[PDB]
């Protein structure tokens, strides 16, 4: 359709994030998951914060024939009860941090 | 944007009832407080502009996910809608239309007012006691709820509100929210401003029974 | 029968950061409350039994209540503020930096906590319930602080963690002292009230707690 | 009885005693059967329908009434039955009015100066100004002083300048959009050819709230009334089924009526994008059936259905409750790409085999530009494996993700029980009735 | 029988009520006709009057979730399938630092399954492998690589069963965005009141308020009051900002939803009507849903309560 996925799925991205947003994050303290070229299917229970260091991945939502793509810079909210297919075709490397309610 | 819109009443009205002090900080710095933070996050969201009141608290609430604006979107609405719920000379019984459907809904306005009453006694923490008409059933109902929601997130037309927040009494009544609970029913309530809010809402429900042709 | 008991400093003993009509009320009137209703339900295993794996049964919201103003009272003493030391202090810069950046993000959790709760620095050992929740190869840093926030009458025990400091922001603890000023309530708190002795004291038992469970 | 069960009908089935016009035969067939098979017609109404089977008779009778051809053939499509009661539709107070802008101003992805903007955007405070109406009467301007040049519209000005800007710049690519996806023209949609008319609002133009006064050009039995309201697009009030069996007496094409703005919509999924209301004449207290939802397209583009209901504010597609609770689930620590180590283990060990010795099936093709032969032939020549232990620390990173989720999970759970939120998506998960080795 | 799939209609000399309780069969008093209205699904986008655009040597081992591949001799029944408690060989495995929970275990017997080959190749090299196997993260296309819907039980309505049978100047278009009046108590303003509302929701203090025709004010942005008028209808055009005069101050043949036969006629001049029920009523057209009468006598059944679908061929 017209609407972006990126709109329809509520999924937050912030490309080319400046410095002073990740060290108010605290990006320096998140956890480390890198993978290299597979496919990855998950169905989001809380929400994720995402920041890419390093390659791309693109995301497939359940049933989609389209794909967000995201690069490295970019920070990613994965929304709660989001399900979807993560591509990678060459080597990923990411922080992350998990949401509950409220939070952050 | 929203501004902040003032009580139908001056803020001394509801003496000694609800005290003056009470009004010019809950009013005055929660109410403002809530405008305030809420214009901010519109200013950045072109978007969540646009939105109607109504369209923007359902739309901020994301199906039980809320959006960080959903808090002050939620709080200004409901602040508005309190500050309606009560008049100088209010309490009472309500009469007319009101009436009937409270007769119908409940039994009588003395099984409504215990059921009001239990709902905001039992409601724990900060959070809001509701009378709405139900949209699918046709039928007024007591609800309650935590923190900041408001029965529009699942399309139902609120009636009367009591903000049963700590800020709300906390002043003129302390622990004794009992006591705040019986003097909004026998002073404040504004049955008048429930008879118009009816009114608005029968433009969507049409409480009433279809003529059908004997033939 | 669970009794309520006094804080360890005399009622007048917190002035002028903490009146003792806060006291009077938080301590003789919601406090006295919640170990009233509990024993009439009827303490660290109550809240956890109580909570049943999130499908709270009605004792939970007495008993932990119960159980965080105790802890709530133990937090704070009349000569307090300042900084820790010891292990508490090399574990707060190792976590957070430093500890002018951990007093910060303390803040600013206990500010942005909506509604009523509480903001805890807990030390973070916990086991979980479930299969294959267990690191083969413990690093020593997993067991670390953190600062976390819970709505009403939740606290981190039902999670297995350890509190260590508490701040109460449901609107009883500072309205009388501070009405909406919540920010200035907070900057009180770790400033001239906070007791990091009695914080160092806890993170011994939380540590030992931990060293119990690995052998 | 045959009283509940009428009611039962209309209520629940949509039952109406719609007007049936009856040819000659038709109606000699009703009269004359309900006397026998073969007997002499007695009633006076199937003697006379005897009479009407022969067009000559009706003719001769037409003439002794006065009347012409055309008006029998009129006075047949009359409505029979009783009147409803006839409307009397009161003014709550006189209808006070501002010229606000749009809050949705301007349209996504069209640039507009954001200082003239937010200049723009201070008359949307404006609407918490308390008005009362024992106080229209102390500094009313009339006449003279009534004129428009007298009038403070300096915030709504601005708007006009920038919508007639975007007007002359979108007109063109609108109406080409129209024809791109529309085959064929319905209330609704936007008016295009030889029917469109420069000045025409555009849908930017409107927001809910706005009062307008209008024609009403369409009547459909199953979706409402369609009202003109000067713009590309024309209006619709939603009124349906039996509701129209006493509403067709009152809302009748081309009469003037005055309508509110209720919703707007985008004109791509939803067949009405301006929602109405009745304002004179009120008839709030005859419409019973309501729309659910507002109805949309299923367009080309339309392939997945989670997506669809995401662009109108329509449930999920429920499932059957799985019975198990997420957060007691065992953890998750077999990374993905474990299975493509594995392959890249296989092929260097066979590559090292060959180069010691040479100095239902599925095929995995593996490249030797994607192996690293100068760390496996090390590791041979020294001789689990590095590739091996290569798997352990990809699985130790997903199990830390897996780990860090339940834990931020068990936080969720108790902040959403003690707040009343909801754990599942709702309308997800609709109920029933809905649809050793290792030690050895 | 039905000639045609559609729902039934019947406007008199039908029993509302059911011959019996637990049957769909109604009786007729009367002589009656029955109409068959023309008619040609996931049930969370599809509802009413919807548009239907679309038709509807252990260290090259491997132990994953459910699964194991293997470079002890492997007994593979004939046809590939395992059951319970099946033996397939009489340490396997890298001996993996994680193991999820798994629904197979190990016993050699497979207990909790299909068997299949797996083959590495690489430069002319040969491996082959014996793979056994067995929430959206459970899972075991590559980006990188008409008809109207009538609702109520669902039918297509399509040109297959629906025809058509064929100051400044006052402008239609927006008035302004109407104010909450104070008096009134609500943010959206109730505008009007009809004749059962306003004996229901009418305040006492009210009663002044209510008129029999519209008074028109307008606010500026500085909060002035303008009527130009007080004793006629005379609105601002939003557009070319100027007043106006409202067309009233607000104080056909053929309607909406009759049915017609097959040869009635509705002027001397104009074609013979088609049978059906009006759909649609415009200024010089009507549309007309395709519907065929049954006569009916005294004493026949019908089979079916009102609205219910009928397939072609049904009694
Ligand atoms: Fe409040
Ligand atoms: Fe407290």
């Amino acid at each position: 359709m017209q609407t972006p996925l990126e709109e329809l799925y509520n999924v937050k991205v912030e490309r080319k994030v400046s410095q002073r947003r990740l060290e108010e994050l605290g990006v320096s303290r998140w956890s480390v998951w890198k993978t290299g070229k597979c496919k990855l299917p998950w169905d989001w229970q809380v929400d994720q914060l995402v920041y890419i260091e390093e390659g791309e991945v693109r995301v497939v939502p359940e049933g989609s024939k389209r794909f967000m793509q995201f690069l490295a810079g970019d920070l990613v909210r994965y929304p709660k009860w989001l399900e979807a297919d993560l591509f990678f075709n060459a080597p990923y490397s990411e922080r992350y941090c998990f949401k509950a309610y409220a939070d952050d | 944007y929203y501004g902040l819109k003032t009580p139908p009443y001056p803020l001394d009205a509801l003496e000694p009832y609800m005290s003056q002090r009470t009004l010019e900080v809950h009013w005055g710095k929660h109410h403002r407080g809530y405008v305030d933070n809420l214009n901010k996050q519109l200013g950045k969201d072109d978007r969540l502009y646009g939105y109607t009141m109504e369209e923007l608290i359902k739309a901020t609430y994301n199906n039980g996910n809320p959006l960080p604006e959903f808090n002050n979107a939620a709080q200004v609405y409901n602040h508005d809608f309190f500050w309606e719920s009560m008049q100088p000379g209010g309490g009472d019984m309500p009469i007319k239309g009101v009436l009937e459907q409270i007769e119908k809904d409940f039994g009588s306005f003395t099984n409504f007012r215990e059921k009001f009453t239990n709902a905001a006694l039992t409601q724990f923490g900060s959070g809001w006691v509701w009378l709405v008409l139900k949209r699918e059933e046709r039928r007024l109902e007591v609800v309650k709820t935590s923190n900041a929601i408001n029965p529009l997130v699942w399309d139902d037309i609120p009636i009367i509100n009591l903000d049963v927040w700590e800020h709300s009494y906390y002043l003129d009544y302390k622990n004794e929210r009992g006591k705040y609970i019986n003097t909004f029913l026998n002073h404040l309530v504004s049955w008048n401003a429930a008879m118009s809010r009816m009114a608005r809402a029968e433009a969507f429900v049409n409480l009433g029974e279809p003529t059908i042709p004997i033939a | 029968g669970f009794e309520l008991k006094p804080p360890p400093y005399p009622l007048d003993a917190l002035e002028p950061h903490m009146s003792r009509e806060t006291l009077d009320y938080h301590w003789g009137k919601h406090h006295k409350t919640y170990v009233e209703n509990l024993n009439k339900q009827i303490l660290e295993e109550v809240v956890l039994l109580s909570y049943n794996r999130g499908n709270m049964l009605p004792a939970f919201n007495n008993a932990a209540q119960a159980w965080n103003h105790e802890f709530f009272w133990e937090s704070i003493q009349p000569g307090g503020g300042g900084k820790p030391s010891g292990d508490l202090l090399r574990l707060i810069e190792r976590d957070f930096g430093s500890f002018s950046d951990f007093v910060e993000r303390f803040k600013a959790a206990a500010a942005s906590n909506f509604g009523s709760g509480w903001t805890w620095l807990a030390y973070k050992a916990n086991r979980l319930d479930v299969a294959n929740a267990v690191n083969p190869l413990p690093k020593e840093e997993d067991k670390k602080l953190v600062i976390v926030k819970t709505p009403n009458a939740v606290n981190p025990l039902v999670w297995d963690y350890s509190p260590l400091l508490t701040i109460d922001t449901w609107e009883h603890a500072y309205y009388l002292d501070f009405e909406n000023r919540r920010i200035e309530y907070i900057n009180t708190f770790m400033e001239k009230l906070v007791s990091w002795e009695t914080v160092s004291t806890r993170l011994e038992s939380a540590m030992a707690r931990a060293a119990q469970r690995e052998q | 009885t045959e009283d509940e069960a009428r009611r039962r009908n209309w209520i629940e089935r949509g039952w109406a005693p719609w007007e049936e016009i009856l040819t000659p035969e038709a109606d000699f067939a009703r009269k004359s059967l309900n006397e026998g098979e073969e007997v002499p017609l007695q009633s006076p109404e199937a003697i006379e329908a005897f009479k009407m089977l022969r067009p000559s008779y009706r003719k001769k009778k037409i003439k002794e009434m006065g009347i012409t051809e055309d008006e029998w053939y009129a006075k047949q499509f009359e409505i029979r039955g009783d009147k409803p009661p006839p409307l009397d539709t009161s003014w709550a107070g006189p209808l006070v009015v501002r010229q606000i802008p749009p809050r949705d101003w301007p349209p996504k992805g069209w640039e507009v100066d954001r200082k003239e903007l937010e200049f723009i955007r201070e008359a949307h405070k404006l609407m918490a100004e308390r008005v009362w109406l024992e106080d229209l009467d102390k500094d009313l301007k009339v006449g003279e002083d009534a004129t428009v040049d007298k009038m403070c519209l300096e915030r709504f000005k601005v708007f006009l300048k920038q919508y007639n800007e975007w007007v002359e710049a979108n007109k063109d690519r609108l109406e080409e959009d129209s024809y791109k996806y529309d085959q064929d023209f319905y209330p609704g949609r936007r008016i295009r050819g030889k029917d469109y008319k420069e000045g025409m609002y555009e849908l930017p133009f409107y927001y809910p709230g706005m009062i307008c006064e209008g024609t009403v050009t369409t009547l459909h039995l199953y979706q409402g009334a369609f009202v003109d309201i000067g713009g590309v697009h024309e209006g619709w009030v939603p009124i349906k089924g039996n509701d129209w069996f006493w509403i067709r007496h009152f809302i009748r094409v081309g009469m003037h009526v005055i309508v509110e703005i209720t919703a707007k919509r985008d004109p791509y999924r939803f067949r009405f994008p301006l929602e109405l209301r009745f304002v004179h004449p009120n008839i709030d207290h005859m419409i019973f059936n309501k729309f659910d939802f507002p109805p949309i397209f299923h367009r080309d583009g339309d392939t997945n259905p989670d997506e669809i209901r995401r662009d109108c504010g329509r449930p999920p597609e429920p499932r059957k409750d799985p019975g198990s609770k997420p957060e007691e689930e065992g953890l998750l620590s077999d990374h993905p790409y474990v299975d493509k180590l594995w392959q890249l283990h296989v092929a260097e060990q066979m590559i090292l085999d060959d180069y010691e010795a040479n100095p239902p099936k599925v095929i995995l093709k593996t490249s030797v530009k994607e192996l690293d032969l100068e760390a496996a032939l090390i590791e041979r020549k020294y001789h689990k494996l590095r590739r091996n232990i290569e798997m352990d620390e990809y699985d130790s990173l997903h199990w830390r993700r897996s780990l860090e989720e339940r834990e931020a999970l068990l936080r969720d759970i108790s902040s959403r029980q003690a707040l009343g939120l909801p754990l599942e998506e709702p309308g997800r998960y609709k109920p029933g009735s809905f649809f050793s080795y290792d030690d050895a | 029988y039905s000639d045609s799939e559609g729902e039934m209609h019947w406007s008199t000399d039908v029993s509302h009520a059911p011959e019996f309780t637990y049957s769909n069969v109604h009786l007729l008093p009367k002589t009656s006709h029955l109409w068959i209205l023309s008619g040609g699904i996931l049930f969370s986008i599809h509802k009413d009057q919807d548009q239907m655009n679309i038709p509807f040597s252990d260290l090259l081992a491997k132990r994953r979730r459910n699964r194991f591949l293997i470079p002890i001799s492997v007994e593979i029944p004939i046809n590939g399938i395992f059951r319970r408690n099946s033996i397939f060989a009489f340490t396997l495995f890298p001996k993996d630092l994680f193991r999820e929970k798994d629904n197979i275990q190990l016993r050699l017997v497979l207990n909790w399954v299909r068997a299949f080959f797996v083959e590495v190749n690489t430069k002319g090299l040969i491996r082959d492998f014996i793979r056994i196997g067995l929430r959206k993260r459970n899972n075991p296309m590559n980006p990188f690589y008409h008809g109207t819907i009538r609702m109520f039980s669902l039918l297509i309505l399509s040109s297959s069963n629906c025809f058509r049978i064929g100051t400044i100047k006052n402008s239609s278009g927006p008035l302004g965005t109407a104010i909450q009046i104070s008096n009134f108590y609500s943010f959206l303003p109730l505008l009007t009141y009809n004749q059962i509302s306003v004996i229901k929701y009418l305040q006492l203090d009210n009663f002044k308020y209510i008129f029999q025709v519209i008074h028109s004010y307008l606010i500026d942005e500085n909060g002035r009051i303008f009527n130009l008028d007080p004793y006629s209808n005379l609105v601002l055009n939003p557009f070319k900002l100027n007043w106006y005069f409202l067309h009233q101050n607000y104080n056909t043949i053929i309607s909406l939803g009759q049915f017609f036969c097959e040869n009635v006629c509705i002027a001397k001049k104009e074609p013979y009507l088609k049978s059906g029920q009006v759909l649609i009523v415009q200024r010089d057209s009507v549309v007309i849903r395709s519907a065929k009468p049954y006569l009916a006598t005294p004493g026949a059944k019908v089979h079916g309560h009102y609205r219910e679908i009928l397939y072609e061929g049904d009694t």
